[PDB]
């Protein structure tokens, strides 16, 4: 009956956990697509600039 | 007609027909004969008990396995092996029934050649064909690429596959198996008093294994626990009762899997033999590799070896890698599966190496293009 | 044993889960650190582009 | 300061000091209890003795060994043994003197634990260390690559060493030993009339088997040759008299070794497990271990045996090594000798266990670093 109750306990706590890592993957989703934009966006702009440079 | 799948490893016959979910027959690959001398008359002993039988007069008999590592040793007591699994768990004549065998890959030639002889001479099937074990795994999976590691009894193999082509070059075999962590769990079980010598209780300890060992997910914290606590401690219940009680001994012995040095050995552990084979394939298909790894076979079996098997795989692999540990419950007949499914497919039919190719060939018909 | 194999089971589970959010959160907090920085060098260079950008 | 070297075995201690030739102090590790009425008052008797005085009153006590195959199954006796070789047979105060203890491979734990709990807390020893026999007889035997056959009286074992490091996964131990070739010695006599029941009357069996038995070279030949002729023969007077005459069983008893079938043993022989551990070794190494093939303890000691075990061994292994077996005339007690010059040595004088290392460690020092 102690097992009943820690199995149900763990199972709460691993749907829980469940859903923090599942946002936490998103969020990382999230990060990676704007730092591959910027990343992008920062070579752009440093070609613009070296251009203009060498004028 | 129908093809029998006879999946004879090393340890566990499994035999079926082709075209069933699961094999038909199940027994271990075994055969005993009696080392006492038989005092009442009329009681009509025979003289060699082979396959479930065995078992049960463990206790009057000397048990032989006749594979060793994959490869037979025994030609004699294969062929009662194989005449037991026709005729009395099957009861089918072998005379109108093709028969798929299975082989680990990288095996002596004559290994395969006089398997083939027998199953034409001895037995008389009108077909016969000759399985990879790992391709079969693969078939069960309902995969058509991954890196599948079928740790049997007798060998452990890695096969990477990709869009259903095989790349030898990359094949790795360890013959770190199920029967050498027996071996090692009889050694280490020494350390607490219990002793295990005879061939008869070489299967209690194989009993002891499957029911009572896991493999630790940190070896070293699981050794400072069981140092510090006892909430590790099961205890086992032998034949004539005398419960013994096993504690560090549940997570070391499978750990040989991991750390081949335990018995001597100086090969890498599992994690990093499968790494490896990765690694030896070319750079466009690693990705899919990482993604698909498929375990299959007996001792792929313990708790906690998925976990294990992908934490170390992936602190090796690099950062940016998905990787993921197929482990279906019906792991341990994979390969019987498979090889029910290949032997029911259509296509398959004009594989078969019929009795007058082999008659007109030989028995070298078996490496050749006829595979 | 029902109940102990089934809690054993569990509690392995509980503890890889934890291990999956432990360093899903560090890599998140990894992660949110690079764009930070991807962010001021995106505002620098936009700045010295801005600056360039006169003539 | 000296340090002892007391060598228990199981059926003969035999101690002394470190720094010797031999030991000075060998009586069998017995300790008898009376087991009939005592009508003398004033006779003053005793409760229990312990020894070589307990072989004086044999018809009179009932005599137990306190270690059965290497393993101590009584404390309190072994107990008494260890007060006895340390006050009385050698006269020392073990509190100002290092102990070098032995024992066998493959042993509990607790049996090594429980063993310097006591030589700490009872006997209060400054400090203390276990060896393993095989490396002693090694070293006394001059060499430092070989595999050491260590027959003692209740287990024997090989141990594999190459250039000092020993081969851990390649270690065979048998529990085949000269108290087993005593019971089927009391078990054969009994063909002819005679019958050795009492523990008393198995130590005229031990002696009688010392002074007879012989290991034959070729066992069939020998059986023959015993039907037909009469001329192996010999007698031996009881401490009566009714001179036994024995026949072939002065051959079939030390046999028991090349066939352990014969008290229903399923390992086996000596022979069989020395090229076993050979071929468990690396394949680099087997040259030099086929030529050192090291025997020792009391059980190497029939005549023949030598030459016995070198035919064996020469028809196993292939004809191209020459095989070499290694038997001094002093196999008795080349564990000792080798435990005086290990304990001599001064590079082991920082290898002891001291006692403020076990009180601040408990007794789990001992598996530790400090072996
Ligand atoms: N639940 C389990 N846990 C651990 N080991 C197992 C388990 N079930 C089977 N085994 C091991 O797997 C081996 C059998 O593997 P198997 O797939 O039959 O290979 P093969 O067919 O070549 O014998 C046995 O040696 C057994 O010790
Ligand atoms: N000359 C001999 N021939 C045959 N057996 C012997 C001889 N001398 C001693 N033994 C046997 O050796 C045993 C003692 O061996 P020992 O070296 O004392 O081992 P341990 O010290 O472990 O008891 C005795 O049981 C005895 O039967």
């Amino acid at each position: 009956e102690d097992a009943d109750r820690k199995y149900e306990e763990v199972a709460r706590k691993l749907v829980i956990i469940e859903s923090d890592l599942e946002r936490a993957e998103e969020r990382a989703e999230l990060s990676e697509g704007k730092c591959a934009e910027l990343e992008e966006e920062l070579k752009t702009v440093t070609n613009n600039l070296k251009s203009l440079e060498a004028q | 007609t129908t093809a029998l799948v006879c999946d004879n490893g090393s340890g566990l016959v499994k035999a079926g027909f082709a075209g069933d979910d699961a094999p038909r027959a199940v027994f271990p690959s075994i055969v005993g004969r009696p080392r006492h001398q038989g005092v009442m008359v009329g009681m009509g002993q025979k003289d060699s008990y082979v396959g479930d039988e065995a078992q049960s007069k463990r206790g009057i008999l000397t048990l032989k396995y006749p594979i060793e590592h994959g490869i037979i040793t025994n030609w004699d007591d294969m062929e009662k092996i194989w005449h037991h699994t026709f005729y009395n768990e099957l009861r089918v004549a072998p005379e109108e029934h093709p028969t798929l065998l299975t082989e680990a890959p990288l095996n002596p030639k004559a290994n395969r050649e006089k398997m083939t002889q027998i199953m034409f001479e001895t037995f008389n099937v009108p077909a016969m064909y000759v399985a990879i074990q790992a391709v079969l795994s693969l078939y069960a999976s309902g995969r058509t690429t991954g890196i599948v590691l079928d740790s049997g009894d007798g060998v452990t193999h890695n096969v990477p596959i990709y869009e259903g082509y095989a790349l030898p070059h990359a094949i790795m075999r360890l013959d770190l198996a199920g029967r050498d962590l027996t071996d090692y769990l009889m050694k280490i079980l020494t350390e607490r008093g219990y002793s295990f010598v005879t061939t008869a209780e070489r299967e209690i300890v194989r009993d002891i294994k499957e029911k009572l060992c896991y493999v630790a997910l940190d070896f070293e914290n699981e050794m400072a626990t069981a140092a510090s606590s006892s909430s590790l401690e099961k205890s086992y219940e032998l034949p004539d009762g005398q419960v013994i009680t096993i504690g560090n001994e549940r997570f070391r012995c499978p750990e040989t899997l991991f750390q081949p040095s335990f018995i001597g050995m100086e090969s890498a552990g599992i994690h990093e033999t499968t790494y490896n084979s990765i690694m030896k394939c070319d750079i466009d298909i690693r990705k899919d590799l990482y993604a698909n790894n498929v375990l299959s076979g007996g001792t792929t079996m313990y708790p906690g070896i998925a976990d294990r098997m992908q934490k170390e795989i992936t602190a090796l692999a690099p950062s940016t890698m998905k990787i993921k540990i197929i482990a279906p419950p019906e792991r341990k007949y994979s390969v019987w599966i498979g090889g029910s499914i290949l032997a029911s497919l259509s296509t398959f039919q004009q594989m078969w190496i019929s009795k007058q190719e082999y008659d007109e060939a030989g028995p070298s018909i078996v490496h050749r293009k006829c595979f």
